[PDB]
RNA sequence: GUAAGUUUAGAUUAUAGCCAAAAGAGGGAGCUCUUCUGGAACGGAAAAAACCUUUAAUAGUGAAUAAUUAACAACA
């Protein structure tokens, strides 16, 4: 046994490297269109 | 108009959208000739931080550098010990993958760990439900664990 | 029911694949049921047969006390015949046995991928 | 002489009790008690609902990318692709590019696997399709 | 990848902005998908306790 | 096109088969966003009250705003857990 | 590391490398009128961008932008090989 | 197929059910009786002691299933 305390563990997993390929936001997998127009603009 | 020929209505058409695969022969052609491609970048190496999928007891693990994993249960395996973990089903690099049919070869990918520390598990309270319970109608649990380290992960241009 | 359901025809043969000749002689039967809520004629025959457990695979002789004892619990239980493909397992394969979700026995286990 | 000591081990566990129940070894005990039980039945509960939130977080990663669960699901199954719940979504979460490449898998068989059920297998096997 | 910690969770955890519009259009079925929006189930990490809705506009 | 799926805006997905053909083999390089179809950045350069504004700001319900009495407060853990 | 003027640093080693400037761009855009906007700048060297940041103002994005550019710079990756302590040797 | 059984001696406990569903009998509704069968979830039928799925209970951030409110105007 070790000096760490004996409680409930939260989580059986600990890692200090997540992501690799980068954390997934909502512009991920968004299309972009020619000039960047955002939607609505006349132009 | 030729004969049993229907005109196309939101009835006559199917909702779905028919696909057509490339020919087997060329499609072959790109399917080698990706991993050629492959196989040079695992030889030149243009990876960095990798991932693994593990399947360890009846869990799966997905694993990487310097990664801690606990196992609810005793493993024999004194501690500061590598250990070789042989069921892996998926690699990852940052621009490629591989997967397993289902496994990958134990020639393409060699994993090891180490033992951290056996220790058991925090006390679990169990008390079935009864008319006229009783206090004393109580168990703890405290189910045996183990703790692993993961150390490295060895790959080789096998193709 | 007909008692012609337990005397076969040559259609239902092709249908389930068995020969009209060379019967098959064990069966494969497993409990799919609770008995639980069950008469007790029920209960004492599925004791008998020792399917205690759901989904337990037990293997029976295809004989007609063992047929006559089955046909009473047959509601509650799957039957397949099995099938022997490599013969009977000798004693130095007897380690080697493995039976299939197909009904056949091997006497050969070589842990590679059939694919 | 460890009657004070017995109404210590309820009340321990009834410290954190609101009102007179955590100062009434009475109702202190049938608390203490009804807490343990609780906890008892939630751990086969709690399972379950770890497996639904990670089935309900898959379903909308397949869904960013256009791909109904159950569609993603039965192509992994066959390509005899045994990855766990769980870890389909951490692979979504920090694996997008992987899961993409996933998600271009399980398409690339579906369409081979509508084609093969239409075929009807006279066709030859797909190149994704072939075991 | 590799950004700081501070902005990658102010992205991912960010809401959206939708604009709907009903002309001709069954609201019932509108609803379930702006129920999907609005509630945040569109988002992959979704969580009962993250208020990770989205903006909705129907027109 | 042998990508099942569109590879414009997450990366380029390109699946093959080992030779041996018990392994599948994905490269997947990531695509940048193309100078013409993206925008230059701008170059141009009381207690009640109190929680309406708070509430129109955030979107909140004015509620939660309310403050709570000590009993809770107390009870709040004061060391949140944190690893790493 | 602390690193202060990000936007410079980043621009010192290119011109040290004898790389052009990066244009900065808008490359995403959400709730910009509200009170929570989120802006994506990224920093596009000879009409390609090298790195994207995101940020609650255009500034902020920027900076961000930079401070992931001088990470790939010195070879700081996210997905960089990690460093190995199993050597024996 | 299976492992109890017969006899002798000592000795108590028990000697009041509940509800469903079957089979009868009075009766002509429904009631009124008698007989046979089954039951006491941690799942499901909404809340449902009695119906359906359910062999015990141990830890696990595994897996395959069971039962599981739902159904798709008339003219010759």
């Amino acid at each position: 046994q070790s000096g760490l305390d004996v409680i409930r563990i939260r989580k059986p997993f600990h890692t200090d490297n997540p992501s690799i390929q980068g954390q997934w936001h909502p512009f991920t997998n968004k299309r972009t269109a020619l000039h960047g127009l955002r939607p609505r603009e006349l132009r | 108009y030729p004969q049993g020929y229907v005109p196309k209505t939101s009835l006559s058409s199917p909702p779905w959208q028919e696909v057509v695969l490339p020919d087997p022969v060329e499609e072959t052609r790109h399917h080698a000739e990706v991993v050629k491609r492959v196989n040079e970048l695992i030889a030149t190496g243009q990876y960095g931080r990798l991932f693994a999928v593990v399947h360890f007891a009846s869990h799966q693990w997905k694993v990487t550098a310097e990664d801690l994993i606990l196992i609810e249960n005793e493993l024999d395996i004194k501690c500061g010990e590598r250990i070789r973990l042989e069921k892996v089903l998926l690699v990852g690099a940052d621009n490629f993958t591989l997967l397993g049919k289902p496994l990958l070869r134990k020639e393409l990918v060699r994993v090891e760990a180490t033992v951290i520390e056996k220790t058991e598990s925090w006390p679990k309270i169990n008390m079935k439900f009864r008319k006229r319970k009783n206090f004393r109608k109580k168990k703890i649990i405290v189910n045996p664990q183990t703790i692993l380290r993961i150390n490295t992960i060895e790959i080789a241009p096998r193709l | 029911i007909p008692d012609k359901v337990f005397q076969p025809k040559p259609e239902d043969h092709e249908k389930y694949g068995g020969d009209p000749q060379n019967p098959h002689k064990l069966h494969i039967v497993t409990r799919i049921r609770s008995t639980k809520r069950r008469p007790y004629w029920e209960k004492d025959t599925i004791k008998m047969l020792g399917l205690q457990k759901a989904h337990s695979p037990q293997i029976h002789k295809n004989i007609p006390s063992v047929n006559a004892k089955l046909k009473v619990v047959k509601h509650l239980i799957r039957i397949q015949p099995l099938k022997l493909p490599q013969g009977l397992p000798t004693e130095e394969t007897m380690s080697s046995t493995c039976l299939k979700s197909t009904g056949e026995l091997v006497v050969q286990w070589h842990l590679k991928p059939v694919e | 002489t460890d009657r004070y000591w017995r109404v210590q081990e309820v009340l321990k566990h009834a410290q954190h009790f609101r009102g007179r129940k955590n100062r009434c070894y009475r109702l202190a005990v049938r608390a203490v008690t009804r807490a343990f039980v609780k906890c008892t039945k939630a751990r086969r509960l709690k399972k379950r609902n770890l497996r639904t939130l990670w089935i309900n977080r898959i379903t909308a990663a397949s869904q960013e990318h256009g791909l109904k669960y159950p569609a993603f699901i039965v192509n992994l199954i066959k390509c005899q692709v045994e990855l766990n719940r769980k870890v389909l979504v951490d692979l979504a979460i920090y694996e997008p590019k992987t899961f993409k490449s996933l998600a271009a898998l399980a398409k690339r068989r579906q369409q081979e696997g509508f084609a093969a059920a239409l075929g009807d297998g006279k066709e030859p096997e797909g190149i994704f399709s072939r075991v | 990848s590799s950004f700081s910690r501070a902005p990658q969770q102010w992205a991912t955890f960010a809401r959206m902005w939708y604009l709907l519009d009903g002309k001709m259009q069954p609201p019932g079925k509108l609803a379930v998908i702006a129920s999907n929006k609005l509630q945040g189930l569109n988002k992959p990490v979704y969580h009962q306790l993250s208020d990770c809705g989205d903006h909705v506009v129907i027109i | 096109t042998y990508s099942s799926l569109p590879d414009d805006y997450n990366c380029q997905v390109d699946l093959a088969l080992t030779a041996d053909g018990r392994t599948i083999v994905c490269y997947h390089p990531s695509v940048d966003i193309p100078y013409e179809h993206t925008k230059p950045i701008p170059q141009p350069d009381e207690q009640g009250p109190m929680i309406e504004q708070l509430s129109k700001v955030f979107y909140t319900t004015k509620h939660r705003w309310y403050p709570h009495g000590q009993y809770h407060n107390r009870r709040k853990k004061l060391n949140p857990p944190r690893d790493r | 590391w602390t690193v202060v003027n990000p936007m410079g640093l980043l621009v010192e080693e290119l011109k040290k490398r004898n790389i052009s400037a990066p244009e900065s761009r808008l490359t995403r855009q959400s709730g910009s009128t509200t009170a929570l906007p989120l802006y994506f700048v990224g920093l596009y060297c000879d009409r390609k961008l090298i790195a994207e940041g995101p940020g609650e103002t255009v500034l902020v994005a920027e900076e961000e932008a930079a401070r992931v550019a001088l990470r790939k710079l010195y070879g700081f990756t996210e997905n960089r090989r990690p460093w190995d302590y199993s050597k024996p040797k």
